[PDB]
């Protein structure tokens, strides 16, 4: 995915 | 109520704010030459042999990575943001964070320098100007922006709504549901307009002044990303943090 995506997911 | 929820999310999620910065700026260690830069590094970032400019560059990157995490949690707390398509949330954060970062950095800046390292240091504007090209060219436009932004005398309740409006921006490239985001922004901007009229009854143009500052911030970030690219391709030892590489990748 992406690091931003990870950040947005809790 | 929307205004209160956004302000509480701002107070909860950002370690530094304008009141805390003003309390400190009235004892931070002052970085004003190579000697004091070295002493601050030994005390405040003991982990890090490279050129002084690249060491500062890496400290700056680390600061920005922390602020992106704070902005992500703040955004999740903006009413309606978590109802958006996750891909659109990413796009909003990708294009919004650096406009938000430079708006909020103004809170820790004065004409002589700026707070760094969680309020424990103060780096002078002249020292930054004294660095070798291209690093001496990075912060001066940010100081210019902040001097004018601070002249508006916003407080944290104003800034929290301004930052929410920056994030909730319907015209970012690549948005899937432009209509939902435009609607969400219209409500935030409406609450910002009403808030400015109550909090700043003496400045009848403050709302259109702030609209102009978001356009100035977009241009400031575009020019900043061009400096990021000049460094990435010419500077031998200036490795980009992967999160910031993701953010700058395909942004203008
Ligand atoms: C152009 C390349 C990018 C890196 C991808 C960059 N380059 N530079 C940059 C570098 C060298 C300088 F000389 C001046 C600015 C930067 N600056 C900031 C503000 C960060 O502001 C908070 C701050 N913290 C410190 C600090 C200093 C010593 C110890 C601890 C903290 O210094 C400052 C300005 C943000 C960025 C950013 O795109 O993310 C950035």
């Amino acid at each position: 995915p992406s690091l931003l995506k990870k950040l947005l997911l809790a | 109520s929307l205004a209160k929820r956004i302000y509480e999310a701002y107070l909860k999620n950002f370690n530094m704010n304008k009141v805390k910065a003003r309390v400190i700026l009235s004892p931070p260690f002052v970085i004003h030459d190579m000697e004091t830069l070295c002493m601050a590094e030994k005390t405040l970032v003991a982990k890090l042999n490279k050129e002084a400019e690249v060491r500062i560059f890496h400290c700056c990157q680390c600061t920005s990575v922390e602020t992106v995490t704070e902005l992500t949690e703040f955004a999740k707390a903006i009413p309606g943001f978590a109802n958006l398509d996750l891909n659109d949330q990413v796009t909003l954060l990708k294009y919004g964070v650096y406009e938000a970062i430079f708006a909020m950095l103004s809170s820790v800046m004065n004409k002589d320098g700026m707070l760094v390292a969680y309020g424990n240091g103060f780096i002078t504007r002249e020292f930054l100007k004294s660095l070798r090209k291209p690093f001496c060219d990075i912060m001066e436009p940010k100081f210019d922006f902040a001097m004018k932004f601070n002249a508006l005398e916003l407080d944290d309740s104003d800034i929290s709504l301004f930052v929410a409006a920056i994030i909730c921006c319907g015209d970012r490239p690549g948005l899937l549901n432009v209509g939902h985001i435009e609607k969400m922004q219209e409500g935030i901007v409406h609450v910002l307009r009403l808030h400015l009229q109550s909090n700043h009854p003496d400045d009848i143009f403050l709302f259109p002044k702030l609209l102009q500052k978001m356009a100035d911030l977009r241009q400031l970030v575009t020019e900043h990303a061009q400096l990021v690219q000049i460094i990435k391709k010419t500077e031998s030892d200036a490795a980009l943090h992967p999160l910031l590489q993701e953010i700058y990748r395909d942004m203008y």
